[PDB]
């Protein structure tokens, strides 16, 4: 089937009998109206034949598609003329993150080549947007526009109303017919005044209804759809006929998701007479063979009526014929079940109620199942067939692998950062993992209420909850607080971006009154201020008053709406309380410090080392390892000596000591290993913990360690982020929020848009090793670094553009390849 | 001497000054509000 | 019977499944169903007891209106109670 | 419901097809072998269709060597996709150079209403038994009924 | 009714002292004085007044008492309060009242 | 990271290794770009993605940028590189590369091979006792976790 | 930075209002944000600039000064200038006070190899095997002293002050300014005993055969900020004492 | 009740097109939407009156009034559909 252009002998022209007219015919007008022509309706379906074996082409064609909603013929027109190469307008009333990111997907699979879609908030129902759009089609590149010129406009965008008689035609409908008709042409009228060429005509494909209210309760819908009908005969009449061509698309009964949902009950009975009903994908044939290139041709000289309603008009008072056709089925459908619900009961009254509790099933509720999960070892014949004749090569004494890893980051450790990253869902092991670091979920044990528990129970309420209600009821809480999200001035000791606070200098013009304080400080103000203070003393009570005279300098507080209002915080709840540290080493420790310790244990859990003491049954003490480090860290301590310490604050007296970057790598030493082998610290801003694996491994491989750990880490706070604004890398928030993107997508790799980073906190480390006191220890081996390398780039006045030292980790000698090199080949150096 | 005597009495020197100045900023939102009638749907729909 | 509707109720997930206990008296002859039961869990077999299904062990042990249990599961507060009793 | 919502700083244009041609070879590579799509389904045509409409040169070139390294020992739906593959290398060399079309493949799907026992109202839109293509839905527009 | 007053309660007429002489703070072992048909007794009452007994109810005091009426005693005299009201104001409560 | 000069310095240079070391044409490397997911953080960026390394070297999946809107028309040019936008299982990755750029000119690279073709240098008595161990220490960090 | 007379400032709740002085419009707005009801704005229509008023109730700063304990340390002798070893005054004005103490050491270090020019290496090397595994202990205190002190107080600092606070970003001004290299940046930060780690750093990196050439060193610098935290650590003496 | 408009092409339907449009149609119809809804009885009908035209857009430059017109003519079946059918009997007069 697979094995384009498929010849046609025999057209459907010939094939549609006489005195029957087809589902889907073009009409033409003469003065009795509008009726059916075989000539233009057998052109149309020659051109649907050939459309459907060999296809459409629409490149270069230029649309504009209104009310192109997910799920609509608007948007499988779209995946129709996108197919086909097409250049279209896509227009949502509704902007959002999962509105653009089906259109991503609808381009990610149907984005033929050369087609483009485009994505724009549009109101209909705006006169100053429909103003505003075609100024953003026609304009050039250089005034902000596009620079296209309209070959198709599809406007096919409404309101759902119902319900609206005569009697309430309300101000959704008045809303309405703005919408579908008073502003369709002035979007039509719009376009006409943009063209400047008499050779570019627009084909109009107007939605019109066969239904012209003869259905009940709709509105102003019918006066909406009839009135479309008089841009066939202003064709004529006015000076577009060579701007705007009308071609007018009668959808029939389109069977489809939303409001529709109560009428596809009644679609197979209607299809019993003899008509035909659409699935969208259908109208989505039926209105794209309205492009082919011989319609096309045939609208510029006529007003095309495309009357695609498959029979329907045919049928006497559609109205009162459908609506026995939805009673009769309801009526069914409810003497079955009211017959069904009596002589269900009839049988609990005859056969005893403790019968009918036998007859349901005991159904089995769901729990997790949280492992641990060591990578699966494979079996050794099977581990010899995906790698060949490898046996006794290595020394396995100078082999470093990962043995484990962890970390503290947005999305909790490395499970869950996983299923977010891998998955984008949550599972139910993963959900009950960010209740628990989050601190949603606690796990009682004993008596809760008088009852025994053991299970998992909430932290606000102390209720007990099942393990699929974690869920349930907090996967909206967990999702909305975790990941790349405004940051919350509760984790930041009240840094709230849009109010950061600043002094300013302000020399006094009029002295102040006298306030009093104590001893040493007004000695303090009258030594630091000089002559323009003074100071005297209370000899009743021996604190001192102070007045500040004219002259003197004040600091004035301020605060200024600052731009980067969106981080990747640490989750919304994260506590280094439910790991297990004290909290004496809490209320000493900077915060980096707190995320290094968490993220050590659980990363020497994962490589099945419970206890810290464990290596040292295998290895010397002066063999464990720290050549972790930092970039920065310590942001935390370094504002309490400088910014905290110059108010006068009351600061911790050691924090000196927990402001550097080797000081992380102490607390591990301090709380966990009491090892004496190579610390280290390296420290090379951002790209710092590839080069702690480098500095790591040739620790190893040189015989100074054993076992070292490796890692980075990093913390978020305010000081921190002004001054990436200023060297202009953070991306701006607010600039973002004029661009419509909300917080979880505009950090962005790799993109067209991208306009900086998104800056996050939290840590990461992995206990590497030796291959061969691996596999003696028993750990879990989850690698091999093969290589590690870092490298500066070239001479420059620019520290933070980037360059390409690295690319000299691929450098080799290509000036004589007559010779293929003995040493690559495995078999050779097995030999020597 | 003027502010020493309003600083006696309570007397607000501004009051009437600050509510001018909040009302004037609130009649500026509904002639944002009012003038965003008469862009979309104009001057002869309008009168 | 009320322990091994803890050990369907770990390891089935997401799903809403039937028991295989639906009635206490299926447990009349254990070691036909034991096996039958275990068979449908290979993978109970292998996972050591959970923590969370271990603390429901020693609930299950010292339960009120209860036969009292004829071993001792912990070496804890309740050793007595577990043992003289 | 008038207030304007347009802004020119929020359009998304939507280029880079020449990334998700060579995403969705690669894509529907793992789809064959996993036996997520046979060759008997009908949206591995919707799909194959999809990366001959995005064909170019260097595509072919990813292609040819994800067929001629894919290894066919390893099962039979490798036997699969490097049939299948190279099949759509030998298409995507004809295509190329010509304009990339609309041939849309769906299965026709017509209603059903049917009525439970119990009296529920269930809609299911099931397969047409005689009209299975698009090519054979005109000739049921050409028949009226 | 809460526990604390429905222990005390109980206790004070089978010990037959002022409501004040027994604390809630010990234990009806070291209250009652040795007895062997006191504390059993004593116990008895509250079982079947309640229904809830701990292993050592003998031992448990203060919070015993309390915690024994907690998740569960209800504000529910039940019988051994309903029995004594119904017996000493028929045998001591003015004749009709 | 984000920005208009590392993503196509860091594109630059994987395509121009790729190409020097003799990549057959038509196998680009697959570019996971992480930061759209866990932001910068700064110090600690080549951790996470080091355990995002290893965590795609036992599964074999790949994940996708899901803010990738639209790669830039600037990196057809980096044939020898693929950018993937939605989540893809392979049969299997035999080796990651993991590279980071820093301040100062702080360039640095891992390659992160499987641990698989560390178990084929060692004989059948070394394995299978190995397993062993390693299934002793599941259970006992199942226990102790 | 006077020791005798270290500079803090005090938190002082006004309890009467000040009397208005003028200023600009967006610093008044400033102001009105970030004391909120506490003070008052109001805008003479005569210029467009705003008079403030701090009223009863917000909170100033009051500077204030103490005598200090720490008056001795160990210079760099008075009058020592990066001008004379030829540091353009392009990279003077730029960069943290440290890096000049890092320039200047590394040249004549090089010079005490005979290396007279950077780029004599690149004749027997290759460009990626000459390193810099120098480092740090604590050095960027004049930058940290600006994003951190300077900047709350909206003094005017340089733009990029927070790409000189970093340990690994004076190395990147022997590589952008002399070296023009590709071998291994490594960085190593252990406190007071990391120019023996440098070393340590340095040398496994040459017998693994990343580098046949790499730079090893220590700095870290004198302020004012970092001299008062080893008094409250009790860990420099007394001077007053002494 | 009509607006005089004359000169207002498809480019330029504005302002005195959008009320005319809200006088001929979407405020016609609530005229005979309001009369219904005081009435009580369903023995006393009111003779709709409707001005149609037979001319939708066959003339040139007019604005909204065909499109006022032609949207009277969907009364005729919405008697039958809607619950109006002895409240207000539709006689549309088609003036030459």
């Amino acid at each position: 089937e697979i094995e384009d252009k498929t010849s046609i002998i025999q057209p459907v022209s010939s094939t549609i009998p006489s005195q029957t007219i087809p589902f889907l015919h073009i009409q033409k007008k003469t003065k009795d109206g509008w009726e059916y022509n075989k000539k233009l309706s057998s052109l149309y379906l020659d051109g649907l034949e050939s459309a459907a074996i060999n296809g459409l082409t629409f490149k270069d064609k230029y649309v504009l598609v209104t009310g192109a909603g997910a799920g609509s013929i608007g948007a499988e027109i779209l995946q129709g003329l996108i197919s086909g190469g097409a250049k279209v307008i896509v227009t949502t009333s509704r902007f959002s993150k999962k509105v653009t990111e089906y259109y991503q997907n609808m381009y990610a699979r149907y984005g033929a080549a050369g087609s483009t879609l485009i994505v724009v908030p549009f109101n209909q129902g705006s006169k100053q947007d429909v103003d505003a759009l075609v100024q953003y089609i026609y304009d050039e590149p250089k005034k902000g526009g596009l620079g296209w010129d309209l070959d198709a406009i599809i406007p096919f965008a409404a309101i759902p109303e119902n319900g609206n008689g005569l009697d309430n035609i309300d101000s959704k409908s008045e809303f309405a017919h703005r919408i579908m008709l008073t502003n369709l042409l002035r979007l039509l009228g719009a376009v006409k005044s943009k063209k400047t060429t008499d050779t570019r005509p627009a084909q109009c494909i107007l939605p019109l209804s066969p239904n012209h209210g003869t259905f009940g309760f709709d509105g102003l819908y019918s006066e909406s759809k009839i009135s479309l009908e008089t841009l066939f005969n202003r064709w004529y009449s006015e000076d577009w006929g060579s701007k705007l061509t009308v071609c007018g698309a009668v959808i029939g009964w389109t069977r489809g998701t939303g409001l529709m949902s109560a009428n596809n009950i009644i679609a197979e009975g209607i299809e019993k007479l003899g008509v035909r009903t659409f699935s969208q994908k259908e109208m989505a044939f039926n209105i794209l063979g309205l492009l082919t290139p011989e319609i096309v041709q045939l609208c510029q000289e006529e007003p095309v009526m495309a009357d695609l309603n498959g029979g329907l008009q045919f049928i006497d008072n559609l109205k009162d014929f459908t609506s026995k056709l939805r009673t009769d089925l309801l009526e069914t459908a409810d003497i079955r079940r009211a017959v069904s619900i009596e002589s269900a009961i009839e049988q609990k009254v005859v056969n005893g109620d403790n019968v009918d509790a036998n007859y349901s099933k005991v159904m089995v509720e769901p729990r997790a199942n949280m492992k641990f999960d060591f990578p699966t070892l494979k079996s050794y014949d099977e581990i010899k067939q995906i790698a060949p004749e490898l046996e006794g090569m290595l020394d396995l004494e100078n082999v470093v692998v990962v043995t484990g890893f962890a970390e503290v980051g947005p999305w909790g450790n490395s499970r869950t950062r996983w299923e977010m990253e891998a998955y984008g869902e949550f599972s139910l092991e993963g959900a009950i993992e960010m209740a628990w670091i989050m601190g949603f979920i606690k796990y009682h044990n004993g008596n809760l209420k008088g009852k025994p528990y053991s299970g998992w129970v909430d932290a606000k309420t102390q209720t007990p909850i099942d393990e699929k209600d974690i869920k349930s009821k907090y996967e909206e809480e967990i999702l909305e607080h975790s990941g790349i999200r405004l940051i919350e001035p509760e984790l930041f000791n009240g840094y709230d971006p849009k109010k950061k606070q600043m002094i300013q200098e302000v020399v006094v013009q009029h002295d102040l009154e006298p306030f009093e304080c104590s001893k040493e400080t007004a000695e303090q103000y009258k030594h630091e201020h000089g002559e323009k203070c003074e100071i005297f003393e209370i000899e009743e009570s021996g604190e001192y008053t102070v007045r500040i005279l004219k002259g003197a300098t004040l600091y004035v507080p301020k605060a200024l709406r600052f731009d980067r209002l969106v981080a990747g915080q640490i989750p919304t709840g994260w506590d280094a309380r439910t790991y297990g540290i004290p909290e004496d080493t809490i209320s000493q420790v900077d915060p980096i410090t707190l995320y290094v310790l968490v993220a050590t244990v659980e990363a020497l859990l994962s490589a099945g080392i419970t206890d810290p003491y464990e290596f040292y049954k295998y290895v010397h003490v002066s063999e464990v390892g720290n050549c972790s480090g930092s970039g920065m860290g310590g942001v935390s301590a370094l504002r309490g000596m400088f910014k905290d310490r110059y108010a006068d604050k009351p600061v911790q007296n050691d924090i000196l000591q927990e402001s550097f970057i080797n000081t992380m790598s102490a607390w591990v030493n301090m709380l966990l290993l009491s090892s004496s082998g190579p610390i280290k610290t390296p420290v090379g801003a951002c790209a710092t913990a590839v080069e702690s694996v480098d500095i790591g491994i040739e620790t190893i491989l040189s015989g100074k360690a054993k076992v070292v750990l490796v890692g980075g880490y990093d913390d978020f706070q305010e000081e921190g982020s002004y001054e990436f604004a200023n060297m202009n890398a953070t991306s701006n928030s607010i600039e973002e929020f004029k661009h419509g993107r909300t917080p979880k997508e505009m950090s962005r790799p790799t993109t067209t848009t991208r306009n900086g980073f998104m800056e996050a906190q939290g840590s990461g480390i992995q206990v590497i090793m030796t291959a061969d006191l691996a596999l003696k220890m028993g750990v879990p081996i989850h690698a091999v670094l093969a290589m590690t390398a870092t490298a500066t780039d070239k001479i420059g006045r620019s520290v933070p553009a980037p360059g390409k030292g690295i690319l000299t980790t691929a450098r080799e000698h290509h000036g004589n390849l007559k010779y293929p090199s003995p040493l690559l080949n495995i078999e050779y150096r097995k030999r020597q | 001497q003027l502010e020493v005597l309003a600083r006696y009495l309570q007397v607000d020197l501004n009051k009437g000054a600050k509510s001018f100045i909040k009302e004037k900023e609130a009649s500026a939102v509904l002639q944002k509000e009012l003038d965003l009638w008469e862009a979309e749907h104009g001057e002869f729909y309008a009168k | 019977g009320d322990f091994l509707r803890r050990v369907e109720e770990r390891f089935t997930s997401s799903a809403g499944t039937v028991s295989l206990l639906q009635n206490f008296n299926q447990l009349n002859e254990p070691e036909q169903f034991t096996a039958d039961f275990f068979e449908k869990f290979p993978q109970a077999g292998k996972q050591l007891i959970s923590e969370e299904d271990c603390d429901y062990f020693l609930m299950l042990a010292a339960r009120p209106g209860q036969k009292p249990v004829p071993f001792v599961p912990v070496l804890d507060e309740r050793f007595e109670f577990f043992f003289k009793k | 419901g008038i207030q304007p919502t347009f802004s020119a700083l929020k359009s998304r244009t939507y280029d880079s097809y020449w990334n998700w041609a060579r995403q969705d070879v690669l894509s529907m590579y793992f789809d064959i072998i996993f036996g997520k799509l046979t060759s008997v389904d009908r949206e591995t045509i919707n799909q194959c269709i999809q990366i001959m409409n995005r064909a170019n040169p260097t595509l072919i070139k990813f292609m040819q060597y994800h067929i001629d390294h894919c290894p066919e020992y390893k099962g039979e739906t490798y036997k699969l996709a490097k049939r299948l593959g190279q099949q759509l290398i030998d298409n995507c060399k004809q295509v190329l150079t010509e304009d990339p079309v609309y041939k849309d493949v769906s299965r026709i799907t017509g209603p059903k209403t049917k009525v439970s026992a119990k009296g529920n109202i269930e809609y299911e839109e099931t397969q047409k038994d005689s009209v299975r293509k698009f090519e054979q839905y005109v000739y049921e527009m050409a028949q009226g009924g | 009714v809460k526990a604390n007053l429905l222990i005390h309660v109980l206790v004070a007429q089978k010990l037959k002292k002022p409501l004040d002489a027994v604390p809630m703070t010990k234990a009806i072992k070291d209250l009652v004085n040795g007895k062997s048909t006191v504390q059993n007794e004593i116990l008895g009452d509250l079982g079947k007044e309640f229904g809830s007994t701990p292993e050592k109810p003998e031992d448990t005091p203060l919070e015993e008492l309390a915690e024994q009426f907690q998740d569960s005693f209800s504000g529910q005299l039940g019988k051994t309060s309903t029995s004594l009201i119904g017996r000493l104001m028929s045998s001591k409560m003015p004749g009709g009242f | 990271t984000s920005t208009v000069a590392n993503d196509k310095n860091e594109s630059a240079t994987i395509n121009n290794m790729m190409k020097h070391l003799g990549r057959s044409e038509g196998n680009p490397v697959f570019g996971v770009f992480q930061k759209y997911l866990t932001g910068h953080p700064k110090g600690a960026a080549g951790a996470w993605m080091l355990n995002g390394a290893i965590q795609i070297l036992e599964s074999g999946l790949v994940p996708g940028n899901r803010n990738a809107d639209n790669v830039d028309k600037l990196l057809e040019q980096y044939e020898y590189v693929l950018y993937p936008s939605r989540s893809i299982q392979t049969d299997g990755i035999k080796a990651v590369s993991v590279t980071s750029f820093g301040f100062g000119q702080k360039g640095a690279q891992a390659v992160v091979v499987h641990p698989d073709y560390l178990f084929a240098v060692l004989d059948r008595s070394t394995y299978e006792e190995y397993a062993t161990k390693v299934s002793a220490r599941n259970k006992k960090t199942y226990r102790y976790m």
